[PDB]
């Protein structure tokens, strides 16, 4: 049978993100200018299915969750789509027990991924943060996280 | 063999609200599904909702959306149903239904294999 | 959301086999490859018959046959008896997290 | 064909775990006298292969990780049993988006899946948590965590 | 088609440490799998070891735990194999191979479909 | 860990078939269903011919047939020429996270 597309996402579904590189921003629009982690060639997983694809290779203005198209902000001229989560992301460095945080790690708030696309090749995925936990960058970060309800 | 056994039928007037419980006995919820369908007299089978217990995510068809709560208990395995605003078309035999496909994901790929008894649930006066 | 049109009133003489159809418009209803029938007798819930296209449930007779052709799931009946005077639907997964039946059609024998 | 059975876990395997009606406490001692939400009919799926058990209806001295058994504490005469994860282990309320965070909130420290069993079917499975931010109990929680290399 | 190019032949004195480098051309790693076989010359194939580049997490066999390293690189995809303490039965031709398994689970139902060129290690004086 | 036990000489007349068997101990060499098969001539790199039991990857001759019976895997070789003079080597998956190769059987025409 064919398999499902990692473009159609569904609520309860296990999220695996790669951030090869991935580079410490200061503040990010899209988290409310807080700290973040970005990569240039992230690659996203669906775990219970196992496709996969490129963050750039996918076109994100036709991602669906629950059959309905990802919340989008601009800020600042730049279109960043989110992906929900129920709960927090866990990311850590890749290969070690060495694990991060999130900005919210007090809070009882859930996390979200947020991508940055041009429109062509080019996507930027981005992880919450506290600080430098795992070093100012390149450094290679592996999250997990699940897939959260439609924001209403 | 797992068994569905559903609530008592109940006659309620129009405007009020009903719930209707799904008992789930020889096993658990595990992770499979609840699937509400209703079949008014006379007429066919409606899919009301549905929800998958761990996900605890549930999703409702277009016109129940705003009307229609469906709930899962983990400690005592009940699926619950609770439709508001009754009206006289809502007068139908209600069906609990096991959504037979061990994968929460790959939902797609589904069945109802167990159907429970049916509540009769009519609103008039 | 649009439902599944099925043909109401099917009917054939005994002995004969019997085609019912199951029609969808939009992506939002899923692969026809997988589309799961029910049999609802008078008076009794509705029982599966065929799921996962053409795969039967343990009991079922084996004249339920199922086959899928483009935007159009098909539930044949062979050897039509007066046990198969029922009522029957299909149903499928939607884009959004949802099932949708079918419009229902009843099988007469003449 | 035959899939792989829920007893045999590999690093880098996504563990989802349900803990309904999991209540409070103040100290475990697996966890070095930490706060803990403990669940007496928790279940453990394998997301990737989406094997599932009842932790109580697990033999815990035949589970092994990479081929290995997994590591015992003897704690006040209580054998635990640990699986390892890579980062920390991510639990929300169920069905909502309040999420919970654990102890070890601020610490770079990876997290662990703790299991007491008493030899027969009756298991305990045990999340680290820093406070009641889900209430004192009981309530329905939700875990997701990526396995861990074997101790060392 | 994927390729994969390994790195040229090295001669190596007893004791020392030698690394050898697998290049992925034509795609990357994504979640595939990297394994290392070695064989001496007139005799059969062994097999070093491997990884899976997302999990990041290497396994070796019984005789070479605590003598070989494996580690992937993903912003060049490139895959590296570390011997130490080397000797002179360690000399042999050095294969990379691509676990063919999409499926980074279900690793067990796997093969190497590609083999990488071989590097031959010399290690005398 | 044992290896893969293999029968290290078989030959066979051009024409014929050949058995090669591929024999393990103890749970720990996985399931004999998903076992490889590898062929290296002379001076060549590995190649594999047999994946997953009884699955030829595009291009491989169809005369390698592969079957499981028991504790114990085989390759047959259907049709014997020249260029099945070779080295070919079975392959499996431990319950240590590692890969054991087989001994190793060298195929001769007579």
């Amino acid at each position: 049978a064919p398999a499902r597309p990692i473009t159609n996402w569904r609520s309860g579904d296990v999220v695996w993100v790669t951030l090869p590189s991935a580079e410490y921003a200061q503040s990010q629009s899209a988290m409310g200018s807080h700290p973040a982690y970005w990569s240039e060639e992230a690659t996203i997983i669906n775990v219970a299915t196992g496709q996969r694809a490129a963050v750039s290779s996918i076109k994100w203005d036709q991602v669906t969750l629950n059959g309905k198209a990802l919340h989008k902000e601009t800020h600042s001229g730049l279109v960043y789509y989110q992906l929900p989560l129920m709960g927090k992301i866990n990311f850590w460095q890749q290969g070690t027990t060495k694990a991060g945080y999130t900005y919210n790690y007090n809070t009882t708030d859930s996390d979200s991924l947020w991508v940055w696309w041009d429109g062509g090749s080019k996507a930027y995925l981005y992880i919450s943060t506290y600080t430098t936990m795992l070093g100012a960058g390149p450094v290679n970060i592996t999250g997990l996280g699940a897939v959260g309800p439609n924001p209403v | 063999q797992v068994q569905l056994v559903q609530s008592g039928a109940e006659v309620k007037k129009p405007g009020s609200s009903v719930k209707v419980s799904c008992k789930t006995s020889g096993g658990t919820f595990s992770t499979y599904g609840i699937s509400w369908v209703r079949q008014a007299p006379g007429q066919g089978l409606e899919w009301l909702g549905g929800i998958i217990p761990i996900f605890a995510t549930p999703n409702y068809a277009q016109n129940f959306q705003g009307r229609l709560t469906i709930t899962a208990d983990e400690s005592t395995s009940t699926a619950y149903m609770e439709l508001t605003s009754l009206r006289s078309d809502d007068t139908a035999v209600y069906y609990c239904a096991r959504e037979a496909q061990p994968n929460p994901w790959f939902r797609e790929n589904n069945r109802f294999d167990p159907w429970g008894q049916g509540t009769l649930v009519t609103v008039s006066s | 959301q649009s439902a599944l049109t099925q043909p109401a009133s099917v009917s054939g003489s005994p002995g004969q086999s019997i085609t019912i159809s199951c029609t969808g418009t939009s992506s939002d209803v899923g692969s026809y490859d997988l589309v799961s029938w029910y049999q609802q007798q008078p008076g009794k819930a509705p029982k599966l018959i065929i799921y996962e296209g053409n795969k039967r449930p343990s009991g079922v007779s084996h004249r339920f046959s199922g086959s899928n052709s483009g935007n159009t799931a098909s539930l044949t009946i062979s050897g039509l008896q007066a046990e198969d005077e029922a009522d029957y639907y299909c149903c499928s997964f939607a884009i959004s997290v949802t099932f949708v039946f079918g419009t229902g059609t009843k099988v007469t024998v003449l």
